[PDB]
């Protein structure tokens, strides 16, 4: 009813206030900020998800822009607190709306060492492995054969791909053709969009 | 010297042992190295930072 | 929910006027007492405002036309 | 509490009517991983179904052949055949023929219709045929296997006899084409983190994906039946047998949290067990030497605070010593 | 104890004033978590107005960096000790060896 | 046959030691080996009925950061050793044990006042050391049965259980199993090939029975699988 009851309930942290906290942070973004701020990307906007702990979980692809390694770097968080503010943070300062650095047209979302090492190992084909020379229908069957253990991860295999090409207008022409590629590339093909 | 000390025990000489995944329960290829390392908890506890 | 606003940047001249008209719509929806023209999914006023802007039926011109209509209705009711 | 938590599914998306996205929430901190892993390893290999296993072209006897009448190589033919799903009745092995010519491409609807089998997609294109002078036919044998049989084990099946020079196709008896389980965080009113499972599966269309999940659950339950508590509760029986004398009486008097002084005074009267003391009214204590105020108070406190008292009449003593 | 050591650890934990060093080698008389009483050997004992040595171990007390500093006895009763040997491992020590 | 295969069955609970035990499940047709092995391992490591110590009460010491004239180790080492101790209770769910000791010597588990349904897995487990003749220790130890693992911090419910100063809380770390390894091998089938027999070795606290824990984990896994054995849209 009043502010005192709500304050006492928040202090007690009843089971009836956690859902309220989840609802108020349903679409209320916050601002993450690094201690030394160099460019616009020193402050970004993010939708927060609640986690039980005392640390701020950060996306691995954005901290490269922050120049923030995980050896004990402490960052700050701010609240927009206004409708104009929340709409601005969702519209401009959001991480999705900042993919190219304001200095150079090169993207600032370039992948880091772990993911690129994983993908390199996935696509680095050998000369002989489990299932070299067989045929696969689609990337789904390649993933099935790989996770089943009956075949390796990198091996020259003749699979069938169904790619899409953007025509002059907004058309996506489809072409199915047999390629001779490693199982890793075929499995990774299920991730890239059709264009 | 480390190689002969390892071969003194029944541990493998290469220092890298085959490892099983805790979630999928399958064998990790490319045998990962594993040993006993001395570590330290720094005086930068999070309870005094948050 | 809402993740990208590039489609909104396409329909509006820039981002500043976009967020301005979005803030006006959010004020009309939260404290203005206006109903959302798009069925929400338990989202805040900002998300539904951005969605209705993306649908193309709400912009600065539409908002000022609606404001003029509300003003003339109010002055006709007062008389 | 030894009572676990059971999840309640809240979303079964059936997009495209052949690719399901099911959710499960909530689970324990590690149940999502093991359940997803078990379901995946079951649906990938150990899931009985039916698929093509033999192909024989009346004019071609090798996987490598410059075959006329078709604009596709034999490899594409084998691939399209492998991609052809069919459901068969109790007959665990059946052959069919594809005697057909024409102008357009031969599809799955052109197979000789038999009541013993059922094609899942008649419009599924099999092989593009030459528009003129192309009368090709081939027979296909399907069976009821266990799961995926790759070419390495398939070429071993060829290694057995292959007397006619029989062609071969990769046998994929698993009805599901692909499966991917993902664990995420789910929150209870105050629980830290529970495993919310999301399984995206896609099958050959021969059966419903939810039906495939149900069949995998049933087959895993039948596998584990040999150790499921031996029963539902296995002990709906509570019997309580208790003798009149208490087992504490058999224990020595030194196990009653008493001082060394009181222990010596109790051992002075050759009263070792507690049962030898409970059958003794306090009238025989203050007459015992070295039993004044502190010792008597300690005895009456540490002995009677446990529910019993000092001085009682019983005959069942000492059983059995 | 750290497994891969450098040998120098036997000095830092001893040359400093963190652990209980033996001023006079003798026979252990009284072991306790708070105090340690040692009986001086006849030779090292003073020829007059002599007795036994007592080391009052420091318990959990605040340090200069809001850390706990506690000494734990690592000797047994009747166990003879030599002069300069360690008697009680201080904070982050193990049998007269630095262990952080 | 090609369909409707067989189910395994327990055939051995041969133990190589008092705690290190081994079980042999057989037979498994194909691929079920690794599946069942990983599943049972994860279920065993996740949560099993344990009977570790939760609360202690020593009349002498008031807080775990104190000392006591007579005991060699510190109160923290005593709490650590008590947490390392294992015990088996059958009848009730929570129990209070009393330990009274005097005289110079290594006070171990064999010096506590046992009860009927209370069984010590090993009496040689040292608890502390009394280094004084006229020194004694009289303590109460609370042992309750739980599932999984709970620290001493989050277990607090009210502000009255800690009002008695003598009551000290130790992190209830109850886990009968400690390591669970498994491996598949060629099973001895009557007339067939490539049947797998799964050998599961378990180094445990010795408190729980191997077959009992195995069947309990299997029942837990089956009950969890039952959630979608008849899946349907229900909220
Ligand atoms: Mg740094």
């Amino acid at each position: 009813t009043t502010i005192k009851a709500a304050k006492k309930m928040v202090e007690r942290e009843e089971a009836v206030v956690w859902d309220i906290l989840d609802e108020v942070i349903r679409e209320h973004p916050v601002l993450l900020n690094r201690a030394p701020t160099l460019h616009r990307l020193g402050i970004q906007a993010f939708e927060p998800v609640l986690i039980e702990g005392k640390a701020i979980q950060l996306h691995p692809l954005v901290c490269a822009a922050y120049n923030a390694d995980f050896d004990g770097d402490q960052m700050a968080v701010h609240v927009p607190l206004t409708l104009e503010a929340q709409l601005e943070a969702r519209a401009l300062m959001m991480s999705t709306n900042n993919i190219l650095s304001p200095a150079n047209g090169e993207p600032i979302i370039v992948p880091s060492q772990d993911v690129v090492l994983g993908l390199y190992y996935m696509t680095r084909d050998c000369v002989n492995a489990k299932g070299e020379g067989m045929v696969l229908t689609g990337p789904k069957e390649a993933e099935r054969l790989y996770r089943s253990g009956l075949a390796s991860l990198h091996a020259r295999v003749k699979v069938r791909i169904t790619e899409y090409e953007k025509d002059a207008n907004g058309e996506l022409v489809a072409k199915t053709s047999l390629k001779d590629t490693t199982v890793g590339r075929a499995i990774l093909w299920m991730i890239v969009p059709k264009g | 010297e480390i190689k002969e000390l390892l071969k003194l025990g029944d541990l493998p000489t290469s220092g890298q042992i085959r490892l099983y995944d805790g979630r999928t329960g399958e064998q990790f290829e490319r045998p990962v190295t594993v040993g006993y390392m001395y570590m330290l908890k720094l005086n930068h506890l999070v309870d005094d930072k948050m | 929910a809402r993740v990208t606003v590039q489609d909104a940047v396409e329909k509006i001249g820039n981002r500043f006027d976009l967020v301005l008209v979005a803030a006006r719509r959010a004020r009309q929806m939260q404290v203005g007492g206006k109903d959302p023209l798009v069925p929400e999914e338990n989202d805040k006023t900002t998300v539904i405002a951005l969605r209705e802007i993306e649908e193309g039926l709400i912009n600065n011109q539409i908002l000022d036309v609606r404001e003029r209509q509300e003003q003339q209705e109010q002055e006709a009711a007062e008389l | 509490v030894t009572e676990f938590l059971k999840p309640r599914l809240v979303d079964i998306e059936q997009v495209s009517s052949t690719h399901a996205k099911v959710t499960l929430e909530p689970l324990e901190r590690g149940f999502g991983h093991t359940l997803g892993n078990a379901l995946r390893r079951i649906l990938l290999s150990s899931m009985p179904g039916c698929a093509v296993t033999e192909v024989e072209i009346d004019g071609v006897l090798h996987e490598y052949s410059t075959k006329e009448g078709v604009q596709e190589d034999i490899l594409e033919i084998l691939l399209n055949l492998k991609g052809l799903a069919v459901r068969v009745q109790g007959k665990d092995e059946v052959i069919l023929t594809l005697n057909k010519s024409g102008i357009g491409p031969v599809t799955a609807a052109d197979i000789t219709h038999d009541g013993d089998v059922e094609i899942v997609k008649p419009q599924h294109v099999i092989c593009h045929l030459t528009d003129e002078n192309a009368s090709i036919s081939m027979r296909i044998k399907v069976q009821r296997g266990r799961g995926y049989v790759p070419a390495s084990t398939r070429i071993h099946s060829e290694e057995d006899e292959r007397p006619i020079g029989r062609l071969l196709v990769d046998a994929c008896y698993s009805p599901v084409e692909r499966i991917a389980y993902n664990v995420e965080a789910a929150r209870v009113e105050q629980r830290t983190d529970l495993d919310k499972l999301v399984i995206e599966m896609e099958t050959n269309g021969t059966i419903d994906p939810e039906e495939a999940i149900r069949r995998a659950a049933t087959i895993l339950a039948e596998q584990l039946e040999a150790f499921v508590d031996l029963r539902d509760v296995r002990q709906p029986e509570v019997k309580e047998e208790k003798p009149e004398f208490d087992p504490i009486l058999l224990r020595p008097v030194d196990d009653l949290e008493l001082t060394v002084r009181s222990a010596n005074c109790l051992k002075a009267e050759a009263i070792h067990y507690i049962g030898d003391l409970v059958q003794r009214t306090e009238v025989e204590l203050l007459k015992t030497p070295n039993l004044g105020k502190k010792s008597l108070t300690e005895i009456k406190d540490v002995l009677a605070s446990r529910g019993l008292s000092l001085g009682m009449r019983l005959e069942n003593w000492p059983p059995a010593s | 104890k750290p497994l891969v050591g450098t040998g120098m650890e036997r000095a830092v934990a001893v040359d400093s004033g963190v652990t209980a060093v033996a001023k006079r080698g003798g026979v252990v008389q009284y072991v306790d978590a708070s105090r340690i009483v040692i009986k001086v050997n006849e030779d090292e004992m003073y020829p007059g107005e002599a007795g036994i040595d007592i080391y009052n171990l420091t318990k959990y007390t605040r340090s200069n960096q809001n850390t706990c500093i506690n000494q734990m006895p690592c000797v047994s009763l009747g166990e003879p000790v030599e002069r300069g040997d360690v008697l009680a491992d201080g904070p982050s020590t193990d049998l007269g060896e630095l262990a952080l």
